[PDB]
């Protein structure tokens, strides 16, 4: 009945207005930002006990001190975390620098509101992303945790939840968050903010944890490494 | 009703819908001011919160060293947009060697905003700009709209309750040519204090002030540099 | 060209033209696999075999390389396409990397075509899903499912098309250590689970087994039927 | 539904996006221009909204090459693009042929770049009325105006903005034939305040130019002591 | 009459295979509430057309239907005059191609033929309306001597012995068409009083030497020449 | 442009207080031959920059009609801005050097001159791109010929008037016509100042004395 | 424009394709075309649509369509769309012969137009092709093969099939009276006229409703030849006196 | 830009509606009855003006492709044009290819080629237009009607237009395979009488004719001379 490019009464743009209320659909991730590092969790959703809880990545490799966490649809943002990862060294091969945390989310964001049916390219996108991604790692500046919308909008977050709970959650870390806590402390209130929101019993299969430290490089815990934090829960 | 789905669809009334739509966003979105002075231009805008925990925004881009721009509207539009201010900007520096004059600049916006709103498929740029620059004839605070018409002023304010904004600019829109450079930014401050709920009020944290001069270049200040700014407010 | 928006999204953020096409997913013939600990098995359920037929070519299982193959349900058309871009990949793929594909490899790559086409101007999503199993260099055992709207996901055991509902929740319950053990009784397992999902009775079943030494070979229909004879 | 594209005829056969284009027009402040015999005189009613405007802003009159002068009529958008559309018109021409371009064939290949609009769905018709005018030792004073529909008259006197027939009673009576340039000025002035209106709209700034054998075929913008004159000149006639 | 789907909008078949938009384009050539008369004799072909000036400051020397398409060749306009210009532009360069490509003058033959074949795109395409004017050409030939066609926007060219268009078409055809009867009803060079009294008849206007404009070919004078208002006055006084 | 056909002869320049002329001879030259003689070599750009050029006179054309419309182009507007001496020459520089980089270049070789902002600027633009700026300027044979007259009166007093820097001109133009085969008797001189360019018609260097 | 598409390519809400679904339905009226798979050689018989008095014979048959000189086939559906797949099927066959410098397999041939009848069905906004038409051939491997190919794109092996109007009862027929490995192709050729008597509503056959076309192996040469008038007739005087001695 | 989609598809019951409404464009037009004889055959069309100011000699409904090939219409007139000259552009394209002319069959597989094309590519209608196509080559007569389908059918006799059920029926009485074309003239001119509703004349039809001397169609004078018998 309209196209994709359209601007609501309120001046919405109601595909992206839509690609929002996909967010919700989704499991839960959680991050927080701390002076010693940040960790990205977030819930996987096992849909049935014969699938593989190793096959589920919801977060990603973007460079060595940068990760990510995903939400929403998983496909809309694997051709996001490639463009990520293309954008990172084509960085570190011009500059021969390690990609700053804020150029890499305003890189990737600028592929969010590029779509349309009317000579936008050879190939093209027809809709917007659906997914919100939780960008973080360490960078000159310090420790850093980025959030991307639908919209194309990032934004700067200490601690930030999203998925189908980020209504709720969000209210839960602007409780327990302060500027001088630790990255085990983080690690550590990240699980109980999730143990609220996961419909599912929380153990060491169902959830996905990783960390980037200044010194140490991107790392996600393994199942034995779970079993210790859970046990602290 | 039938009418507004597209933009080359004209109403009854000889009006367009979808254009009028566009210039809602820029009113949902954030304030932000700006005036000048016979000799500086000032950018002030509020960088808003989508969450207690988060960094706010940042609104105002820099384009090249005598030009910079403030954001009301879709911000990746904006960025979008301010990547061709900041390509045409270092077109001219690299061919004539000289810094490109902001009336002009302003003139290749209405000419690139206007494309998507005559041709079928495509929508208006959903983001206003407030355009401080420094050329040869002075300050220049040159405001751009979602139809691609943009107006001179002396003083203005785009998002939302600028009304209130443009009401105290509009008192005191007589006494701006005389003022220093300090005395300037504290009337963009006090503009923009009114487009705050009574339960706000202006902090180091959630403004931003852009400066443009003649032996000054555009330079942007965070939240540690507005501090002697806001010591009179 | 045709530029348009096929799949755009509604409300309640759903994408009508990518839930459609998992509604003709659950509209195809059923198939059913397993994986065990050296062996892999894949089935499908014929719907009519009428005796008219040529069975070598309305084969639902195909190879998408020597130590990969696959068997999808859907749109036997939209197939067809999949399995045989797929298989450019798996020999472009051995051409610059010197060696033969991982079974993640494919199916990202199978995923990720699922994908292009429900965001890309005039075209539709496939009306497909895919069961791919397979043998990495390292000799383990792979079972993968991609869906329309892009998603792959490791499996145990896995059902696509009509009747994967009860199938799936067959499985669950079934396997196990023990099942999984026996290289006959893998394949004892898939039949148990084909003959709930077909309605007619008996065999009309097609299964193929692909172990490692040695690479796939369908069963006949007279194998099929001394497995079947066992289970009753 | 025959209204929703400019590629459908109406039962009656009329193209409503086109009819809709002009309405636009008639929404836009006023501004006329007067051919006289030693050159054109143009004038605008520019409504300023706010007073943060600076003076000068949303300029009305745009030069097209130098002996051209333009006055625009509707949408300010979609008259800055024709500014553009026209000059690139007359620079292709002085590239080509070495001369300046006649009037009669620029206003001729900027009515068929507005046409050309007007035959396709994939486009919208313009919603801007604008005018042109030059003078030449050969070709004389001429003022062509452009319709939203792509169509070009010439006219000694035309009027385009909210009151259309208003004006036209101005300029009828004149007598513009006989009268120089600075003749004219004072009485573009007296037209633009007779028509307009101190109820709805407050707040506007007269924007006058002229071309002609005074400035050796350049047009101008009116310096601010003649444009003085005239205003006080207007004001005094309307009591 | 029925309609279905979208034959309202786009150009395509109605059910009973009408092109139910294509014959909104005839309609919208009465838009312009004028009437053009042509008629052929043995040495001479004329056509003739009103010309009505609706406000005094318009420029009568530019407004005019008579175009001149090369030297040997005529044109008058009926419809849209924003449809009008383009069409000309058209028949202009596509009888210039002719002798760049051909090497000699275009017959008016095959000069209707081409611009109908344009016209015929706009009608198979639901992309493009058809155009609202309908074009008449006159022209001497070499062998088949003065020839008149009309082309209309459905792309039918068939020749005339007199042409008749706009608002008096259907008057103004039967009326002339009993004039089918006389011998060559009359031809020679006073055909353009045959012209102008069928043109005076159907509107009852007995028009002034200004009222209407008059141009003709003949086989001495090969070249199209618009006759001045002061030549057609001599015709007007002799009826 | 392959190979020149039509070519012109050496362009001189000085910079003096309160502004800056140049001199070019009248005259064609196709094949050591003396063709068209009326030609005008030195341009007018705008009030402020005034600019002349040797080689191929057909390729100097063609930098008349893209430059000099780009300056009605900035008229037109009309917002006070013009375009510098030296932004002009910061344009041509980098139009001569897109040409090499094609492989299509324009033969000339250009001088640029001009007062601006109470500052004389003298500018050089050769075919390959090479740019600079001297206060003294010759092409062609006037680097050999010329530039070391005008080096060395400007090196014991680097600045000098309008009517010192005009006899200097017209002493090297001098030295031009006695050992330069290409050169020419009559010559344009050009000046520009506060008040603008002025582009004198033709001098003669009859008064050059021949003792044999 | 998005007011004119009518979206053909799209889903429907139960998982269907309407241009898809709807040209079957088109093929369900068009010409009744059927084939046997025998030991010796493959038959298609077809029934002639239009019967007119007033037309004449102009190339070699009607709906065959000779695709290369191992392989025939026959359309039934859109007269003109069959048209256009007749010349593609040309090309693919001689890029291979041109590309390999062998024949075609008629497995490979089928599978390359069912890219192409497909191709319209997913992108460009077009209609696909009406026509679901047969193939006879032989090949260097599998021998004689028989293949149709539905508008959706996808085909499959048959040992007899029957495309066109009353499609649903032919296959019925062919169900019972047809026997794996056992029908020669003179017992083929009686069980063609079988089908065509009762799945056409004319009281009986005249043989100008009717081509016939074998396709057998002679001297390791395939030879495709349409029975001939005279032919034909005799084949319907064999069923049409046979009937009576079995009731 | 264009239209990049399809304005011809499917209906629910299975027909395409604008090849089926194309057919009512030309069953509303002007009567055209071609007949193949032995030695040659003859096209036969009513081409009525409808005034008198109308110039007859101007535009010609049977049109030559080549000196051995024409053919005639009933339908639009303008889908007609377009058609014929691209005809004309295919045939001549084949004589460059072989230095041949072009057979008659061979023709009509390639024009009705053309008139597919518009009933798939999107933003283009089916034509208005059927064909009667008539040649001589190999020493054989040919006959041809391609439909706004694209399907072509080879025809001994036929006739399209208004009435052509009531025409067609006619043709099938008095139509014979030892007919001689000079005989063929005349029952051509015999259906256009059937329905016509006025008086006809020389200049009232429009009559062609193919044989083993090549294509041409009747000068005025010729076509008076037939109509006395």
């Amino acid at each position: 009945d309209r196209g994709v490019n359209t601007f609501s009464p309120e001046g919405r743009l109601f595909q992206v207005e839509y690609a929002i209320e996909a967010i919700k659909l989704g499991s839960t991730a959680i991050g927080i930002q701390t002076s010693e590092g940040v960790c990205l969790a977030v819930e996987k959703r096992i849909t049935s006990p014969l699938m593989e809880p190793s096959s589920i990545e919801k977060i990603v490799e973007i460079d060595a001190h940068i990760g990510c966490a995903m939400s929403g649809l998983i496909a809309d943002a694997k051709t996001l975390i490639d463009k990520a990862r293309v954008e990172t060294q084509n960085h570190w091969f011009t500059y021969n620098e390690t990609m700053t945390v804020e150029s890499v989310t305003q890189a990737v964001s600028n592929l969010a509101l590029q779509f349309g049916e009317e000579d936008a390219d050879p190939g093209a996108m027809s809709r917007p992303f659906g997914v919100a991604l939780l960008f973080g790692g360490v960078d000159e500046k310090g420790p850093q945790l980025f959030h991307m919308d639908p919209s194309g909008t990032f934004v700067q977050c200490d601690a930030r939840a999203i998925g189908s709970a980020s209504e709720g959650a969000q209210s839960s870390l602007q409780e327990v968050y302060h500027k001088s806590m630790t990255l085990k402390e983080a690690i550590k209130s990240s699980l109980i903010i999730l143990k609220q929101v996961m419909e599912e019993k929380l153990n060491a299969t169902n959830i996905e944890l990783a960390t980037v430290q200044p010194g140490q490089n991107f790392h996600m815990f393994t199942k034995e490494e779970l079993e210790e934090v859970i046990k602290d829960i | 009703n039938q009418y507004d789905n597209d933009v080359t669809v004209w109403s009854p009334q000889g009006r367009i819908h979808q254009i009028e739509y566009a210039m809602e966003a820029v009113k949902q979105g954030s304030a932000t001011v700006g005036l000048k002075s016979k000799t500086h231009a000032v950018l002030v805008a509020l960088k808003r919160a989508q969450s207690e925990l988060a960094a706010h925004q940042k609104k105002i881009l820099h384009v090249d060293n005598h030009i910079g721009i403030s954001i009301a509207g879709l911000t990746a539009d904006a960025r979008l947009l301010c990547n061709f201010m900041r390509q045409e900007c270092l077109d001219s520096r690299f061919v004539f060697d000289r810094p490109l004059p902001v009336s002009r600049l302003v003139s290749l916006i209405g000419s690139k905003t206007q494309i998507p709103t005559q041709r079928y498929g495509r929508r208006p740029y959903g983001v206003g700009l407030l355009i401080a620059g420094y050329d040869d004839m002075g300050p220049h605070i040159f405001q751009t709209c979602p139809s691609a018409n943009y107006f001179d002023c002396r003083a203005m304010s785009i998002g939302a309750r600028s009304q209130s904004a443009r009401t105290y600019l509009e008192r005191h829109m007589s006494e701006f040519m005389e003022c220093n450079l300090n005395e300037l930014v504290k009337h963009g401050l006090r503009a923009l204090r009114e487009t705050l709920p009574a339960e706000q009020d202006l902090t180091t944290k959630n403004v931003s002030i852009g400066i443009v001069g003649k032996d000054l270049e555009f330079t942007i200040y965070d939240d540690d540099d507005v501090s002697p700014f806001l010591e009179g407010l | 060209s045709y530029d348009r928006a096929i799949t755009v999204f509604s409300p309640d953020g759903h994408l009508f033209q990518v839930e459609y096409a998992q509604e003709a997913v659950k509209k195809g013939s059923t198939a059913v696999g397993v994986r065990g600990r050296d062996i892999v098995v894949l089935g499908v359920e014929k719907k009519s075999v009428a005796k008219l037929q040529d069975e070598r070519t309305v084969r639902k299982i195909c190879a998408l390389d020597d130590n990969v193959c696959m068997a999808f349900a859907g749109l036997t058309a939209d197939a067809r396409i999949v399995i045989n871009r797929a298989r450019v990949e798996c020999q472009s793929h051995r051409l610059t990397v010197e060696d033969p594909v991982t079974v993640e490899y494919i199916t990202r790559y199978i995923a990720s075509l699922k994908q292009r086409y429900t965001q890309s101007n005039g075209r539709r999503p496939f009306g497909i899903s895919a069961l791919i199993v397979g043998f990495d260099f390292d000799g383990t055992p792979r079972l993968y499912q991609t869906d329309p709207s892009g998603t792959y996901h490791a499996w145990k055991a896995n059902a696509i098309g009509r009747g994967a509902k009860s199938v799936r929740e067959f499985l669950e319950k079934n396997y196990t250590d023990e099942a999984i053990e026996t290289d006959d009784l893998t394949i004892k397992l898939v039949i148990k689970a084909l003959l709930e999902v077909v309605q007619s009775g008996g065999k009309n079943i097609e299964l193929a087994v692909m172990r490692r030494d040695q690479s796939l070979k369908i069963l006949n229909p007279e194998e099929i039927e001394k497995y079947v004879a066992e289970i009753e | 539904g025959y209204d929703l594209s400019a590629s459908t005829f109406s039962p009656d056969g009329r193209v409503f996006q086109v009819e809709y284009a002009m309405k636009a027009v008639e929404n836009s402040s006023t501004a006329i221009g007067i051919r006289c015999k030693d050159g054109v005189v143009f004038g605008v009613e520019k409504l300023v909204l706010s007073k943060l405007y600076e003076e000068g802003s949303n300029k009305r009159l745009f030069n097209v090459d130098r002996h051209v002068g333009m006055a625009v009529a509707g949408l300010l958008a979609d008259a800055r693009s024709l500014a553009d559309i026209a000059r690139e018109e007359a620079s292709n021409f002085r590239s080509n042929f070495g001369y300046n371009i006649p009037l009669k064939h620029l206003a001729d290949r900027v009515a068929m770049y507005v046409h050309a609009y007007t035959l396709y769905s994939a486009v919208r018709p313009f919603g801007c009325s604008f005018m042109l005018g030059s003078y030449s030792v050969n070709d004389g004073a001429q003022l062509y105006m452009i319709d939203p529909s792509g169509v070009s008259y010439g006219y000694w006197g035309c009027a385009i903005g909210k009151a259309r027939q208003a004006a036209k009673t101005e300029i009828e009576k004149l007598q513009m034939k006989e009268m120089t340039c600075r003749d004219i000025v004072k009485e573009v002035a007296k037209i633009i305040y007779i028509v307009h209106d101190e109820v709805k709209d407050k707040a506007f700034e007269l924007e006058l130019s002229w071309v002609g054998e005074l400035t050796n075929g350049r047009h101008e913008i009116v310096p601010k002591d003649i444009r003085e004159e005239a205003e006080k000149y207007a004001k005094e006639s309307l009591k | 009459g029925s309609s279905a789907g979208f034959d309202r909008h786009i150009t395509i078949f109605s059910p009973e295979g009408r092109l139910y938009q294509v014959e909104y384009a005839f309609k919208a050539i009465n838009q312009g509430g004028l009437t053009s008369v042509a008629v052929r004799g043995k040495d001479c072909a004329v056509i003739v057309t009103q010309k009505k000036v609706p406000d005094k400051l318009l420029d009568s020397s530019t407004v005019t239907h008579l175009f001149k398409i090369t030297e040997n060749i005529g044109c008058v306009m009926t419809g849209m005059t924003a449809d009008s210009r383009s069409q000309v532009q058209r028949a202009r360069y596509e009888a210039a191609n002719w002798k760049y490509k051909y090497g000699y003058e275009i017959p008016v033959d095959m000069l209707c033929k081409r611009i109908a074949d344009i016209s015929q795109v706009y009608t198979q395409n639901a992309e493009m309306r058809p155009l609202g004017c309908c074009m008449i050409l006159i022209g001497i030939d070499e062998e088949q001597g003065p020839q008149v066609y009309k082309c209309d926007p459905a792309g039918y060219y068939c020749g005339f012995k007199a042409t008749a268009a706009g608002v008096k078409q259907t008057e103004s055809t039967s009326f002339l068409e009993k004039k089918v009867k006389k011998k060559f009803d009359w031809t020679f060079e006073q055909t353009v009083e045959t012209a102008i009294t069928c043109l005076s008849t159907v509107l009852s206007i007995d028009f002034k030497p200004s009222e209407i404009e008059v141009g003709v070919v003949t086989v001495e004078n090969p070249k199209f020449r618009i006759l001045t208002e002061a030549e057609i006055d001599a015709h007007l006084v002799a009826l | 442009t392959q190979n020149p056909m039509v070519t012109g002869t050496s362009v001189l320049g000085v910079k003096f207080e309160g502004g800056v002329v140049i001199a070019a001879d009248m005259l064609g030259s196709y094949g050591s031959l003396a063709r068209f003689r009326n030609i005008s070599r030195i341009m007018r750009v705008n009030n402020s920059t005034m600019l002349g050029a040797s080689g191929d006179y057909a390729d100097f054309q063609y930098l008349k009609q893209v430059l000099g419309q780009m300056v009605i182009d900035e008229e037109l507007l009309g917002d006070g801005h013009s375009y510098s001496p030296r932004a002009i020459h910061s344009w041509l520089t980098r139009a001569m050097y897109s040409r090499r980089s094609k492989m299509n270049p324009l033969w000339n070789t250009m001088v640029i001159g001009g007062y601006a902002d109470g500052e004389s600027f003298l500018g050089y633009v050769d075919m390959l791109g090479v740019a600079y700026e001297a206060p003294s300027l010759a092409t062609g044979y006037g680097a050999y010929l010329a530039q070391p007259l005008l080096r060395e009166v400007l090196e014991k007093q680097p600045v000098l008037s309008q009517t010192e820097a005009r006899d200097l001109v017209e002493r090297c133009m001098r030295v031009l016509y006695y050992r330069d085969a290409r050169s020419y008797n009559r010559f344009q001189i050009a000046t520009v100042t506060e008040k603008g360019v002025e582009i004198e018609g033709p001098l003669s260097t009859e008064t050059n004395w021949d003792i044999a | 424009s998005r007011r004119y598409d009518s979206r053909t390519t799209i889903f429907s809400p139960e998982g269907r394709l309407y241009q898809v679904e709807y040209a079957m339905e088109a093929i369900g009226h068009a010409g009744t075309c059927l084939g046997i798979l025998a030991n010796d050689g493959v038959l298609l018989a077809a029934e002639r649509r239009n019967i007119h008095k007033l037309l004449d014979e102009v190339f070699f048959s009607e709906k065959i369509y000779k695709l290369n000189e191992d392989m025939a086939c026959s359309v039934a559906g859109i007269t003109s769309d069959a048209n256009v797949l007749t010349n593609e099927l040309r090309l693919i066959a001689q890029r291979y012969l041109l590309q390999y410098q062998e024949p075609i397999p008629c497995e490979q041939l089928v599978t390359a137009l069912c890219d192409i009848k497909q191709a319209y069905t997913q992108f460009g906004g077009k209609r696909p092709f009406g026509v679901s038409l047969l193939y006879i051939g032989w090949d260097k491997h599998y021998g004689f093969q028989l293949y149709q190919s539905d508008p959706s794109g996808n085909y499959g092996g048959w040992k007899a099939t029957c495309i066109g109007n009353n499609s649903a009862a032919a296959v019925s027929m062919l169900k019972q009276d047809y026997k794996e490995g056992e029908m020669t192709l003179k017992s083929a050729l009686a069980l063609a006229i079988k089908v065509l008597n009762k799945t056409m509503d004319v009281s009986k056959l005249s043989a100008e409703k009717v081509e016939i076309a074998t396709l057998t192996r002679e001297n390791g040469k395939t030879v495709i030849r349409v029975l001939k008038q005279k032919e034909v007739e005799q084949l319907i005087k064999k069923h049409e006196e046979e009937e009576a001695k079995a009731e | 830009r264009g239209y990049s989609f399809s304005l011809t598809t499917f209906s629910p019951s299975g027909k395409l509606v604008q090849i089926e409404y194309a057919l009512a464009a030309v069953a509303g037009g002007a009567p055209s009855v071609g007949i193949k004889a032995a030695n040659g055959v003859v096209l036969a069309t009513e081409k009525k003006q409808k005034s008198i100011l109308y110039d007859e000699r101007s535009v010609h409904k049977v049109e030559p492709i080549t000196k051995h090939i024409g053919l005639v219409y009933s339908g639009m007139g303008p889908d007609y044009r377009v058609l014929v000259h691209r005809a004309r552009k295919l045939a001549q394209q084949y004589y460059l290819v072989y230095q041949e002319p072009i057979p008659t069959a061979q023709l009509v597989q390639r024009v009705a080629s053309v008139m597919q094309e518009y009933t798939q590519s999107g933003g283009v209608r089916p034509f208005g237009v059927s064909l009667l196509i008539c040649g001589w080559n190999e020493g054989r007569p040919y006959l041809f009607q391609s439909d706004p389908s694209g399907a072509y059918f080879a025809w001994k006799a036929t006739a399209m237009g208004k009435n052509y059920v009531n025409g067609k029926t006619f043709l099938e009485k008095r139509y014979n395979e030892d007919l001689e074309l000079e005989d063929a003239i005349h029952t051509a001119i015999l259906t256009l009488k059937e329905s016509f509703e006025g008086q006809m004349t020389e200049d009232n039809i429009e009559v062609g004719i193919c044989n083993e001397a090549g294509f041409r169609r009747l000068t005025p004078t010729e076509v008076k001379d037939y109509l006395a018998a």
